[PDB]
């Protein structure tokens, strides 16, 4: 096959994959537009001689979509496989995943962190820590990966702010201290202290090809002057340490009052002087500076403009990017060493099983275990390619494989299929290298298994490997709340759209497509630009037809506030057995403790009940007697047995509990108000008259009966609705902040925090907004503030809608924004009208 | 002439009639419109931020720079109208 | 511009639509595929550029690199080894470019020309014939100033 010219032979990359110690699986991430794809462009320019940046435009070598070019933002996470040298000269194999930094594509990072071991967080030196950086530190700690931080855009400390040197050092120290604080907030490990002395923090500027740690610039000193232990010299270039020119030593006390720090004196001021002599003094004193530093240029190279000449001078000076390689090797484990917490975290069935011990060593032969998370489309869009990593064994082209889905269990054996591998590639950004075998520890692109794959898949052997279980599904960082409804324009072309509706369900990890009972096709999303990309990809790549889209709405939920006035009893239609229930709301903060896995089922009753009676001061009787949580084992509800073994024989009650939990878990989804999920409610079992004969204890009698019991207990205890609230961070100049306060005044919001950015003339506004009011919010700010203020919004929480959703005395005029007491009634009636229920529900319905 | 019915931006929005134009750190200027008139029509907010955050010697530095600018303006004007000038200097 | 009648369905039911805030045309233009029926020949606009934080210099007697107090003040407060393990550099070891000063007279002007419009950010190019240089294009390209009459806006 044909390939571009590369500084290393491809047979070297083919032979280097067989050693699992010389590989690093690294995910680059960060906030929106802090220099990820440009750093990847610099790495591609380092590895390829024939690929160079244009003089006026950014390259974006790993931005291959047309939407990514027209919008100017990253959309899909893209892999690349390169070979890079370190400082000492040893070649290493890197699998680098570029994830998009926008918040609504945070699901593209979670699919990237499932198949990697280390995180490289890019932070803008001018803006500092922002919203998505704070979210990705949490999402990288909770997924148990090692974290390194690279500070990009330091030239903005030079050419834009024009900042004094020790103040820029103070800015960098404040950024690193904020990183250490956000690490120490979430991590339980006290050995995660980030400092540039440990080789853990690297400094960079992506636009002019600058990348250095302390060790690489000490290596530059050792290559310039000679006879210097650079690894010892790099241990004293950060912190309050001073060079004393009398004794030629590094002392912590001040030699003079005007003595600069060592990082300012040796590292930062030569960078200032290089940029100053290139930018300001190109005509008079630039040849003396370039003759002192040892860099020679052509006369045709000296006639360029200021920016390509500065990029060329910094590229000839700093050279290859060895400090990034040193950091990603020192602080990110190999896939042989770091396999054990990956198997402990992601493999269902535990690491203590037989297959977990086999996958814990990264054995390149034996049981073939692969885990595919990403699905890529072709140029034609008629078929997909799977993309994952090889946990164990060696995958081969033409080998029959067994695809296992997310619904597979050893008991069922339903979600499984036998397929044939067509081709195998290793992925570079704009081309793919075809191979015939991939060993363990690498990333792999598989052709011919795309048909049973929906979100993720597990590849095993057909014969043998009988105790293979699937890996965990992707636990996303947010919950999609935006509902949109779609229809085709021509109703005869409905099976065409239903093709594309199951194709964009494969390439998008957090997308949720469903069909309502009224026949409406509902797509769930997290924001406006996300569903914009959904519609673009859907139409232009999978439909080629016109599709009508409705007005977007948010997803509502159901709750209670008060305790029900009367005991709710109901019998089965066999008229032998009766269930009675009182419904109450939960305490403040327990819902989130269930959602964040602080409280869990399957514990052996001790520690579980002990948590309830220790923290929330629950009665010991209740604390021992919890049967179930929410619609999921992790959902924010509780079911409490409040029978007594003296009042009803609990030995007979313990046989019907298995049907009552099915009743509860099928009755807590699609509640009686507008067929939605309940939040924040506990259900408490009073009188139960249990049938004696086994044929009267059937589930078909009692599960809709317990469903009706839950519904009656919910309707009696003053039911209310809940809406999602977004967290909003606004980056604005010093006068537009009052305009932001003016704009947020009409969308039922409130501003919580207004904080000045240290080291920058911008402010940050942190506020909450209703998600139903957040349609067109960004356009309102960027139009009213002349495009200066910018804002991003993520899902934060749920709160109760004001108003009564059961007040039939309230009349609703159509086509009018209603005030605050009319809100819950309007929302409830319009959602019932949309989903296709009756125009009202009564108190005595169930 | 162009008719008034061809006009756009006739929108009854509180956000769009008062579009809240920028002044750009009290340093940027709209081109062509008179610079003294632009310094008169400013919000007069960033001047307070200056006189709060400048150094105590920098108020004297700002006053000395304004005195040098007024000296340059007095050297420039020394282009009056003939109703306030004499005969030997005309 | 000149242009380049729908029945009541189950889909456009206004009893299903929550009218909370009025949807405008710039919402359709910024996001062309979310709120539009039949979006035929739209073009995808640019999303966002990072905020250029370049601050202009008003006094030539100030140094070129100076803490201009529009910038907010930084609030003030590691494995440091001991002084006893004495590391000593050779005598000819110096920091880079210590003979050159930090800033010259052409430094601030060189930084200010980096953010100049076209062609003032250049230093080399070709000539253009004099009738191909519009001098008014930015003025009606930017926006309308406030307080202008009707016919000037038209
Ligand atoms: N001043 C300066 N600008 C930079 C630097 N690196 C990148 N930029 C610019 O910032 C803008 C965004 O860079 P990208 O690399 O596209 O940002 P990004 O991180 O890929 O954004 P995502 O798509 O979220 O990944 C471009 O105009 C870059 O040229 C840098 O070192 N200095
Ligand atoms: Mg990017």
């Amino acid at each position: 096959q044909t390939l571009p010219v590369t500084v290393y032979e491809m047979d070297f990359l083919a032979d280097l994959m067989d050693n699992s110690e010389l590989i690093r699986n690294v995910t680059l991430c960060g906030h929106l537009h802090h220099g990820k794809t440009c750093f990847v462009d610099c790495l591609i320019e380092q590895t390829h001689p024939e690929i160079r940046k244009r003089y006026d435009q950014d390259l974006c070598y790993t931005d291959i979509l047309f939407t990514e070019q027209e919008r100017g933002v990253g959309i899909k996470s893209t892999p690349v496989t390169v070979v890079l040298p370190d400082t000492k000269g040893k070649s290493y194999l890197f699998n680098i995943m570029d994830t998009p930094g926008h918040v609504n594509f945070s699901d593209e990072v979670t699919a990237g962190l499932r198949i990697s071991d280390g995180v490289v967080l890019f932070i803008d030196a001018a803006e500092g820590v922002m919203l998505n950086t704070e979210r990705l530190i949490k999402h990288a700690v909770q997924e148990r990966l090692a974290v390194t931080v690279c500070i990009n855009k330091i030239d903005r400390l030079i050419l834009e702010l024009k900042l004094p040197p020790t103040d820029a050092y103070y800015k960098l120290r404040h950024i690193v201290d904020e990183v250490n604080g956000l690490i120490s907030m979430y991590s339980t490990d006290e050995n995660l202290i980030l400092s540039p002395l440990l080789g853990n923090v690297c400094f960079s500027s992506s636009q002019y090809s600058i990348c250095f740690t302390l060790g690489s610039f000490a290596k530059i000193y050792a290559d310039t002057f000679g006879d210097i232990n650079y690894q010892e010299f790099a241990k004293r270039l950060w912190g309050d340490i001073y060079f004393n020119p009398k004794t030629r030593k590094f002392t912590k006390k001040a030699p003079t009052s005007s003595s600069q720090r060592s990082f300012v004196e040796f590292i930062l001021e030569p960078l200032y002087k290089i940029l100053a002599q290139v930018v300001g003094d190109v005509d008079t004193s630039l040849p003396r500076t370039l003759d002192e530093l040892g860099i020679h240029l052509t006369k045709e190279e000296l006639k360029l403009n200021i920016r390509p000449l500065l990029r060329l001078v910094c590229k000839k000076f700093f050279g290859e990017f060895t400090g990034f390689v040193d950091m990603c090797v020192q602080h990110i484990p190999s896939p042989k060493v770091g396999a054990k917490p990956k198997i402990e975290h992601t493999y269902t069935g535990g690491v203590d099983s037989d297959l977990g011990e086999a996958m814990s060593d990264c054995d390149p032969d034996g049981p073939l275990m692969c885990h595919t998370t990403k699905m890529y489309s072709t140029d034609d869009g008629v078929q997909f390619h799977a993309f994952g990593r090889v946990l164990s064994g060696t995958i081969h082209a033409g080998q029959p494989v067994k695809v296992l889905g997310e619904n597979y269990t050893l008991e069922d054996e339903e979600d499984s299929q036998i397929c044939t591998v067509g081709r195998l590639w290793i992925s570079v950004a704009r081309y793919h290298i075809e191979v015939n075998r991939v060993p363990a520890g690498n990333w792999v692109l598989i052709e011919g298994v795309d048909q049973p794959i929906v979100k993720t898949a597990t590849i095993t052997e057909p014969r043998g490997n009988e105790e293979a279980q699937i890996f965990r599904p992707l636990k996303f960082n947010t919950t999609s709340v935006i509902k949109i409804a779609v229809e085709p324009v021509n109703p005869s072309e409905l099976p065409k759209m239903l093709d594309g509706l199951r194709k964009v369900n494969k390439s998008y990890p957090s997308l949720t497509t469903k069909v309502e009972e009224s026949g409406e096709h509902v797509i769930l999303g997290t924001g406006e630009l996300y569903l914009d990309c959904v519609m673009h990809d859907l139409r232009k790549m999978y439909s080629e037809i016109d599709i009508k889209v409705a007005d977007p709405v948010v997803t509502f939920c159901e709750t209670v506030v008060e305790t029900s006035s009367l005991k709710c009893f109901a019998e089965t239609p066999n008229k032998k057995n009766k269930i009675t229930m009182i419904a109450e709301p939960l305490e403040k903060g327990l819902a989130e403790d269930i959602e964040n896995e602080v409280v869990q089922i399957t514990w052996n009753r001790k520690k579980l009940g002990e948590f309830f009676q220790t923290k929330y001061d629950w009665d010991l009787l209740a604390a021992r007697s919890i049967w179930a949580f929410g619609p999921d084992a992790t959902g924010p509800n509780i079911l409490v047995d409040d029978t007594l073994p003296s009042e009803v024989d609990k030995a007979l009650l313990g046989s019907v509990k298995d049907s009552i939990v099915q009743g509860f878990q099928w009755g807590t989804r699609e509640g009686p108000l507008c067929d939605e999920l309940i939040r924040n409610v506990k259900f408490k079992i009073l009188d139960a008259v249990v049938a004696q004969e086994p044929l009267h204890r059937g589930g078909g009698q009692i599960i809709p009966t317990a469903r009706r019991v839950v519904y009656s207990a919910f309707l009696m205890a003053t039911p209310r609705l809940m809406e999602p609230y977004y967290f909003v961070e606004v980056q604005a100049p010093a006068d537009c902040v009052s305009a932001v306060y003016t704009v947020l005044a009409r969308r039922r919001g409130h501003v919580t925090q207004d904080a000045p950015i240290p080291g920058s003339p911008l402010y940050t506004i942190k506020a909450f907004i209703p998600a139903i009011d957040s349609f067109g919010f960004e356009t309102d700010l960027r139009t009213h503030t002349q495009g200066q203020a910018f804002s991003l919004s993520v899902f934060h929480h749920w709160q109760i809608v004001p108003g009564d959703p059961l007040d039939k005395s309230i009349v609703i005029r159509p086509l009018e924004p209603q005030p605050a007491p009319h809100l819950a009634r309007e929302f409830m009636i319009k959602t019932r009208r949309r989903k296709g229920l009756s125009e009202d529900v009564s108190i005595s319905k169930f | 002439e162009w008719d008034a019915s061809e006009d756009t931006s006739i929108d009854y929005n509180p956000l769009y009639k008062e579009r809240h134009q920028v002044q750009l750190l009290g340093r940027g200027f709209i081109a062509g419109i008179d610079l003294k008139q632009q310094k008169r029509e400013q919000s007069r907010f960033y001047g307070d931020l200056m006189e709060k955050r400048r150094t105590l010697e920098e108020k004297e530095q700002e006053e000395a720079r304004l005195r040098k600018l007024r000296k340059k303006e007095a050297k420039q004007r020394w282009d009056r109208h003939w109703s306030q000038k004499k005969l030997d200097e005309m | 511009f000149e242009p380049l009648d729908e029945d009541w369905n189950e889909f456009n039911d206004i009893n299903k639509i929550i009218i909370r805030q009025p949807i405008r045309t710039e919402y359709k233009i910024a996001f062309p595929y979310l709120y539009n029926n039949l979006p035929h020949h739209v073009h995808l606009t640019w999303y966002h550029t990072p905020n250029v934080v370049f601050i202009k210099t008003e006094d030539p007697d100030l140094p070129a690199f100076y803490f201009d107090p529009l910038i907010n003040p930084i609030s003030h407060r590691e494995p440091l080894p001991d002084d006893d393990e004495e590391f000593e550099l050779p005598e000819f070891v110096e920091p880079f470019l210590k003979d050159t000063p930090l800033y010259t007279d052409n430094t601030a002007n060189g930084i200010a020309l980096l953010w100049a419009p076209r062609p003032f950010n250049l230093r080399s190019g070709r000539t253009r014939r004099a009738l191909d240089i519009p001098l008014v294009k930015n003025w009606y390209r930017e926006h309308c100033p406030a307080g202008q009459p009707v016919k000037v806006r038209v």
